[PDB]
């Protein structure tokens, strides 16, 4: 009498687990573009004088 | 007297003319934009004395001269006096004959067209300059100041052009030309 509710609840879980496993495998396999970068600055602390350009 | 055929630069304002050669960081000499003329009757014979004096000569002998400015609020109207100033400037004091050097002149972007046209005509026809270029004060000011972007408010002797430039581009709809300059401040 319960054989089908077991089987039906399982079919739903197996499909949901499949679909989530597919997106999770890519989420976990590669993760660099999903991260961040230093984005550093210039400051010009070595600028002890004027440049060679006529504009400086 | 120069050892290279560099361009010449001559900043002919309504006040003074700054001039020297291209590539330097300063004019080599500064002359007033003046041609002077005696307003007195000569008394002595054999005194020399010119019909007109040019540049620093006009100021040096000014005690009896009326001194006129060929340029009014930034525009040349007396080209004959301009030619005298340029000949003196280029040949006697800066020691650069324009025939052997290309020449750059300066002006506000809204300076009436006759200014840029007459200056170009005189350097090519009376000086035989190999090339010409009339430059705009707003461009020249941002280069001198190390900028590509900014507002150039040139509170000079003649007219103030107030010209914005961004990333090297003119923004002409935002130009505010004002008929106020150093000559008026002096008059006040």
């Amino acid at each position: 009498m319960q054989a089908l509710l077991g089987a039906r609840a399982k079919e739903s879980l197996d499909l949901r687990a499949h679909l989530k496993q597919v997106k999770k495998e890519d989420t976990e396999k590669e993760n660099r573009e999903v991260g961040d970068w230093r984005k550093n600055i210039d400051a010009l602390s070595g600028m002890e004088g004027r440049k060679k350009k006529f504009e400086s | 007297d120069e050892d290279e055929t560099t361009a010449l630069v001559c900043d002919n304002g309504s006040g003074l003319v700054k001039a020297g050669f291209a590539g330097d960081d300063a004019p080599r000499a500064v002359f007033p934009s003046i041609v002077g003329r005696p307003r007195h009757q000569g008394v002595m014979v054999g005194m020399g004395q010119k019909d007109s004096y040019v540049g620093d000569e006009a100021q040096s002998k000014r005690g009896i001269l009326t001194l006129k400015y060929p340029i009014e609020h930034g525009i040349i109207t007396n080209w004959d006096d301009m030619e005298k100033i340029w000949h003196h400037t280029f040949y006697n004091e800066l020691r650069v004959a324009p025939e052997e050097h290309p020449t750059l002149l300066t002006e506000a972007p809204l300076n009436p067209k006759a200014n840029r046209e007459k200056m170009t005509q005189i350097m090519f026809e009376t000086f035989n300059v190999p090339a010409m270029y009339v430059a705009i004060q707003a461009v020249l000011s941002l280069y001198a100041s190390g900028r590509t972007t900014g507002i150039v408010l040139d509170s000079g002797d003649g007219v103030t052009h107030n010209v914005p430039i961004y990333e090297g581009y003119a923004l002409p709809h935002a130009i505010m030309r004002l008929d106020l300059a150093g000559r008026d401040l002096t008059d006040y």
